[PDB]
């Protein structure tokens, strides 16, 4: 019936008068554009189509060419910058906030999905998305009493609507929005539908990249324990934005840092230190070496958890970035912890791995290192241990790699190379 | 000391 | 799929 129409016959019944002709033209430029080998988006914008999709959005007593304008929209709204930029030029963003509150469900929830690509743009389409009102109707979708009486595909895509409302920087989303945003969110962070809680948690993790003060707007809310329940979730998906989420707020202050604490955190840490998905590694160890670089009572409490040997584990082996998160993880630990953690720390074996680590080939890992060594070798000194330290960092050929770094090409590790071997090595 | 990727 | 998401 509409299947593999050209481009010119979209255009001759669109240009048609005849608003059932128009609803068959727009119907077939639906398909064009939802067939999964490149649809023709630039074709359809070089015939002109997009304003008068933008008007079929608005015949209220032809819901199928609402229908299915919203979606050819949707569609080109999803390709690049330039094709977004030609749909909301059109004028669509004020037609689909007014769909929004159409009594057809699947002619809002084409809305929801249209102002989701062109918010998902970027920073500047998002604010105007904004700015234009689209929150208080699509917060309005959802003021429900249980969102299970919605359709799991309905609710999905207002998620992921909201999700891109909170995504991007540069600028981060207007405060307000997010005040108005995070109610609702919370409430999506608690449904029980696997793609709503990643999308949900995706949308925490944007909200809570950034300075401390939208940390705070977050955990504010509440949402710690939920997110540290999500960070034990079976479902990668989940646990990937809920660990994004948790590193973000203990990026912030310490007291942030200790909400995390108190809701468990530490206690997932066994598992996700030695996840089989890199960037779960990763992740955590960059989460980790933020716990460490806080109050000496946090150290403590990694201590307790006895997430020192999964860092000494780390270091050990593990790709080269989390290696680097690990190194970075023992520094902040050495720099700010006691002199008991300190030697805690070297009893769990972390000196041969970090010797180890020490023949690599990028700086500032080395840099690092020889921080970190030489906060112990102070830790050493305050105990008169030194020697024994010395000797132990020899054994294991960390002695020659010193040595090795004295010939580095970079100044900041000659000069620590050098000191270390003068004050101990001599 | 927060190192903020 | 994440930024944008096309409908097929």
């Amino acid at each position: 019936g509409t299947v593999n129409w050209s481009v010119e016959d979209i255009v001759k019944g669109i240009n048609s008068n005849n608003l059932e002709s128009q609803l068959q033209a727009t119907q077939a430029a639906r398909k064009l554009l939802s067939r999964e080998k490149q649809p023709p988006i630039d074709n359809i914008i070089r015939a002109g189509l997009i304003p008068k999709f933008v008007s079929f959005l608005g015949k209220t007593d032809c819901s199928p060419i609402q229908f299915e304008s919203a979606w050819a929209l949707t569609n080109i709204a999803s390709g690049t910058s330039e094709q977004t930029k030609a749909v909301v030029d059109g004028g669509a963003i004020p037609a689909f906030i007014s769909l929004l509150a159409s009594p057809h469900a699947h002619i809002s929830e084409q809305a929801v999905w249209a102002l989701g690509n062109i918010a998902g743009d970027g920073s500047a389409f998002r604010d105007l998305v904004i700015k234009h009102g689209a929150i208080d109707p699509l917060l309005a979708l959802l003021a429900v009493p249980d969102l299970s009486t919605l359709a799991c595909g309905y609710l999905r895509n207002l998620t992921w609507t909201l999700s891109n409302l909170c995504r991007n920087k540069n600028p981060a989303p207007p405060l307000d929005a997010v005040e108005q945003i995070l109610p609702t969110l919370v409430r999506l962070l608690h449904h029980n539908d696997p793609e709503v809680l990643a999308d949900s948690c995706w949308a925490i993790s944007y909200l809570t990249d950034g300075p401390n003060e939208r940390i705070e707007m977050v955990v504010k809310k509440g949402v710690v324990p939920q997110l540290v329940k999500l960070l034990g979730a079976t479902e990668l998906p989940i646990v990937t934005p809920a660990l994004r989420a948790i590193g973000n707020i203990v990026t912030g202050t310490d007291e942030q840092t200790q909400k995390v604490i108190d809701a468990g955190a530490l206690a997932v840490f066994p598992s996700l230190l030695t996840n089989p998905k890199t960037n779960i590694q990763k992740e955590a160890t960059w989460t980790m070496s933020n716990i460490t670089a806080g109050r000496q009572d946090q150290i403590q409490q990694v201590v307790n958890h006895g997430l020192v040997p999964f860092l000494v584990g780390v270091l050990s082996k593990a790709d080269f970035k989390t290696q680097k998160e690990a190194a970075w993880a023992i520094t902040n630990y050495t720099s700010g912890g006691t002199v008991e953690q300190i030697v805690y720390l070297v009893h769990c074996g972390i000196i041969e791995p970090l010797m180890n680590l020490l023949s690599a080939k990028d700086t500032k890992i080395i840099q690092v290192i020889l921080d970190a060594i030489s906060n112990i070798f102070q830790a050493a000194e305050k105990l008169g241990e030194t020697e024994k330290l010395s000797i132990m960092i020899e054994e294991c050929g960390g002695l020659d790699k010193i040595e090795a770094l004295q010939r580095h090409e970079n100044e900041s590790v000659y000069k620590a190379s050098l000191n270390l071997i003068e004050k101990y090595f001599s | 000391q927060r190192k903020r990727r | 799929v994440q930024r944008k998401r096309r409908k097929a």
